[PDB]
RNA sequence: UUUAUCAUUGAACGUUCAUUGAACAUUGAUGCAAACUCCUUGGUCACACACACGCGGAAGGCGUGUUUGCUGACGUCCCUUGUUUCAAUCAUUGGUUAACUGAUUUUUGGGGCCCUUUGUUCUUCUGAGAAGUGACACCAAUUGGUGUUAGGGGAGCUGGGGCCUUUCAAAAUUUUGGAAGGUCUUGGUCGGGUGGAUCUUAUAAUUUUUGAUUUA
């Protein structure tokens, strides 16, 4: 009878397929959902492992280097670097094709996902209802832009650096703009 | 009613699941809805025939009792179905 | 007869150390005994073949390190049982072993 | 190198710098033990910090390298794609790709440079000036010199104004014997 | 106990593969709780075509699978 | 396997072990059983699925068997298509830490009715 | 009525089982199940003389090296066609059903 | 080792070529191995290194005892957490005739092992110390979600087992049972339209258990 959802710690009554379809679509579920899936895999990448490490039993032991322990400030601030950056190098994907093929007569219909006919269908279906308030699309052909270079489009973005080892470039670059 | 399994296969809405099928095929795709009489819609589905084919569905509808197993998405390994203790919060009146 | 040393006591309780030995030395008398005395001994007893067996040793054990054989310093039983009285050397044995 | 860096970050049980690179190679030219009877903390950290050396000098070498091809050529490069042999090429943008197919002969990586031949060929597609400088830049450098012929051909193939490319082959393929051709 | 979710596929030409080999393209006109399909102008493929009569209606056992030939 | 399976113990006993549940194809399921149900629905964590091929079959007749494994991972397995399973590894963590655990889970889960006892104030 | 609670009179039983597919199995039933699931230690398995799914069936269930020797299996009750009982076992003792008997009682 | 479409038409001597129409992969696939490299796990325990014929771990079986006939939810203190061993100093307690021996605690120092404790350690802070046992940690937009709050040792108390002593009963000095004390070892610190679990019944008719997977 009753449908106890796990994520919204809530219930169903009694249980059928058109109130399990709206709940499993409402914003409360999605929302619960995503902060639990979240959850549980910052966790599982957060937890140690801490194995066992059985010590085995053992002259060329002279040398002797010296380890680096950091503060607990210290420890605490480089763990949020890592953190971050963890996150940054999952989320960020690589533009550039979008970018380098920007006037294109066949981009607007390939590269600006959901007028491909693959996966096309897919994020007209996969909208959400927008029921609160408030395209470059296949008509684009070759005489809609004649000659790129007479409106002026941006240059090609200059590419990013390392701000860990940005201090080692070279200075002062042959020809000025 | 359901069973955990099935509640899982609930779980798993929108997510790229794998189904063979009895005859051997092996369809492949987002899940749209499961009933909980394991018929089981899919989107995007790529097909593989007994014959060692490969083809594309958009739309298929495959029933329930024809599947062979379906495979979730990995993460679904973690999942609050699957906690024994978790206590239930007074159920209702 | 010829005794092995060092040949990892924790392996087993009787016949599966018996096989564990006979695999890493792929002979009819596999003596080993939990005894704490003679823990990490054994004595395998085929005796000029034995001999020479004994002769073509480098051998190692399954749970890891190395081996060392050695003669036997007086026989196994069945060295006795090969060379036939000798149940009276048992008894005699027995006798000693009690007292 | 991000990716890499913090891969370098995680490895932590010390076996697997055998997996990074070769073990020997390890040894004799960056002097750490993969086998260590030690406490094997600081001897890690002090692995790692002397890799991150290593990969210092290998970003030095390939961000220079990236910091000359973007500041040359790929700034004054606007358009890749091949619109439709109606439009035009500025001459700026010409300045650009004859240097940038320059430019990439001295590097000798032919992958590279068949590759830019091929990839300037895309908005260049058919002025005659890429076709005829790859025809000449195979006869010259690599000698296959019937590759130039097959290029030549597949020039040919479209370059609107076809008469330099008519008369090079013609020259090509009395030099390769073909007559019946 | 739950009536299938067929209603997407209420007017759209869909292709049963019946049973193992057997495939029949018709119109969803109708199912039940079985997955008993009422289809119209069925119109059996083998790999030769073979029409259905105007009418038909197919076993929710024998049915494997049915995609839909028609767009939604 | 020498794996000493609990003589007294069903399904539900058998909870987090690793088993060999076997169908009616012939096709092996190897992996963690974290559910069942009253069909005998499984789901499997990690799975692995074998076959033999029909010519190494030859070879299986009255020995080395090339036997096929795709991976399958999390999967959820029928109660209709199989056979039989057995147990093929004992699970990580022994009686003692399952049992400790399970006191944990359920400490932790009376904590967080406190906590909706307090919401709820 | 049902005669799986005759089964569940049979804990600590010594029967062979032969199934649907051809498998016999020898081996001790610790429980029976209301679908008839039969949980079976202690088993050694045969496969008559043959079915070639019988054969993977067979050698891919651990322990094989054609006799299949077998600590503990799980059979499915559709599975299981016909079950052979210890001929040592009375049957005029287990049939009675108290069940049956109360039922009698209850009319 | 094998395989890399069919149909129709024309031509040449079943084959070859051409045209037309219809519908993954050869570096594969299959068989036989063999070797290297790599990966994860485990008492790399305690004892000992010798000439026979140990405690605490992990998994199962059996026996005894208690408790309940399903389960649980809803309406103690102190010390330490790098460890271990050795010497010295001091305190207390016991014995023997101020001296000696033993035990415990504190301090100092040395040796070994280990620090992958990878963030150099139950949480926070500082560069081992300090504080705490609702707090902390963190992701989304003050709110919501998940995890953690530990481990060891000792004492008090309590449960169980084993031995010994005493008393009482029964049977023919012995056996059994009960009680008490001491010693050792191990463990801990009433209701409910509530839900869940198991089993019955719908339920042997198309969806998992009352058969269409021995390929005839
Ligand atoms: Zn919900």
């Amino acid at each position: 009878t009753r449908y106890y959802c796990e994520y919204c710690h809530s219930y169903l009554t009694h249980d059928t397929l058109s109130v399990r379809k709206s709940h499993l679509v409402g914003k409360n579920h999605l929302r619960i959902t995503a902060d639990y899936y979240r959850n549980k895999a910052r966790d599982i990448i957060n937890k140690h492992n801490h194995k066992r490490r059985h010590i085995g039993k053992r002259s060329s032991q002279n040398e002797t280097l010296k380890v680096t322990c950091l503060s607990n400030k210290e420890k605490r601030h480089i763990m949020h670097v890592k953190k971050m950056n963890q996150k940054e190098l999952a989320q960020t994907s690589i533009d550039t094709l979008k970018l380098l093929y920007d006037g294109s007569p066949g981009y607007s219909k390939v590269f600006v996902d959901a007028n491909r006919f693959d996966i096309g269908d897919l994020v007209k279906a996969s909208k959400l209802p927008q029921r609160a308030n408030e395209s470059r699309s296949r008509d684009e052909t070759c005489e809609s832009n004649p000659f790129p270079r007479l409106n002026n489009p941006k240059k090609l973005e200059p590419p990013k650096i390392l701000s860990q080892w940005s201090n080692t470039i070279p200075k002062t670059s042959i020809f000025y703009s | 009613m359901n069973g955990i399994p099935v509640k899982l296969l609930n779980e798993a809405q929108g997510h790229i699941v794998s189904l063979e099928l009895t005859t051997g095929a092996t369809y492949r795709g987002k899940l749209v809805e499961s009933e909980d009489s394991m018929n089981v819609q899919l989107r995007d589905v790529i097909a593989t025939e007994p014959q060692g084919a490969v083809t594309h569905m958009d739309q298929i509808f495959v029933r329930g009792s024809q599947i062979k197993f379906i495979v979730v998405p990995d993460l679904l390994k973690n999942a609050p179905l699957f906690k024994k203790n978790s206590s239930r919060p007074m159920p209702p009146i | 007869e010829n005794y092995t040393r060092l040949l990892l006591k924790h392996i087993n309780p009787n016949n599966k150390y018996a096989i564990n030995p006979s695999l890493p030395l792929p002979l009819l008398e596999v003596s080993i005994s939990r005894s704490s005395k003679m823990t990490n001994q054994a004595f395998l007893t085929f005796q000029e073949e034995a001999d020479r067996f004994l002769e073509k040793y480098t051998a190692l054990k399954v749970q890891g390190r190395k081996v060392r054989m050695g003669k036997a310093r007086t026989n196994s039983l069945l060295g006795x049982x090969x060379x036939x009285x000798x149940x009276x050397x048992x008894x005699x044995x027995x006798x000693x072993x009690x007292x | 190198y991000a990716l890499w860096l913090q891969r370098i970050d995680d490895i932590m049980d010390l076996k697997q710098l055998s997996q990074l690179t070769s073990k020997d190679e390890l040894l004799k030219k960056l002097k750490i033990d993969i086998n260590y009877s030690g406490r094997k903390g600081p001897y890690l950290q002090d692995a790692k910090k002397k890799l991150k050396k290593i990969t210092k000098e290998m970003y030095m070498v390939v961000q220079y390298q990236v910091l000359e091809i973007y500041s040359i050529f790929e700034s004054k490069i606007y358009i890749n794609y091949y619109t439709s042999p109606e439009t035009l090429v500025s001459s700026d943008e010409i300045e650009t790709w004859i240097k940038y197919l320059d430019y990439t002969i001295t590097l000798q990586t032919d992958s590279l440079t068949h590759l830019n031949f091929q990839r300037a060929l895309l908005p260049l597609a058919h002025y005659d000036l890429v076709w005829i400088k790859y025809s000449k830049w195979l006869i010259n450098s690599k000698n296959d010199l019937l590759g130039a012929k097959n290029v030549l051909l597949m020039g040919l193939k479209f370059s609107l104004k076809k008469t330099e490319i008519i008369k090079l082959l013609y020259s090509v393929i009395c030099k390769l014997n073909e007559y019946v051709l | 106990v739950s009536t299938p979710e067929l209603k997407k596929y209420m007017d759209k030409k869909i292709l049963l593969n019946i049973n193992g080999s057997r495939k029949v393209a018709g119109i969803l006109r109708g199912y039940d709780i079985f997955l008993n399909v009422v289809l119209d102008d069925a119109m059996e493929i083998n790999g030769n075509n073979h029409q259905l009569g105007l009418q038909t209606v197919i076993r929710g056992n024998s049915i494997i699978s049915l995609e839909a030939l028609d767009a939604i | 396997s020498k794996i000493q399976v609990a003589h007294s113990s069903r399904l539900a006993n058998l909870i987090d072990y690793k088993l060999r549940v076997l169908t009616q194809d012939g096709r092996v399921y190897i992996g963690q059983l974290m559910a069942f149900d009253k069909h005998m629905n499984l789901v499997l964590n990690e799975c692995i699925e074998e076959r033999v091929p029909k010519t190494q079959l030859d070879k299986l007749r009255p020995l080395n068997i090339k036997v096929e494994k795709r991976v399958l991972g999390l999967t959820i397995l029928r109660g209709e298509q199989i056979l039989s399973t057995v147990v093929e590894d004992k699970p990580l963590l022994s009686k003692k830490e399952r049992l400790v655990r399970d006191k944990k889970e359920k400490k932790q889960a009376q904590k967080q009715t406190k906590l909706r006892k307090e919401k709820e104030k | 009525m049902k005669l799986v609670n005759f089964l569940k009179k049979l804990r600590n039983e010594q029967v062979t089982i032969e199934l649907k597919n051809g498998t016999t199995v020898w081996g001790t039933l610790q429980s029976v199940s209301p679908q008839m699931n039969a949980i079976l230690t202690d088993v050694k398995l045969t496969l008559p003389q043959s079915n070639g799914i019988a054969m993977a069936s067979l050698y891919l269930t651990g322990g094989q090296q054609n006799i299949a020797s077998l600590q503990y299996i799980n059979i499915r009750g559709n599975t299981i066609r016909q079950i052979i009982l210890p001929d040592s076992l009375n049957l005029d003792s287990l049939l009675v059903d108290q069940k049956q008997l109360n039922s009698l009682r209850r009319s």
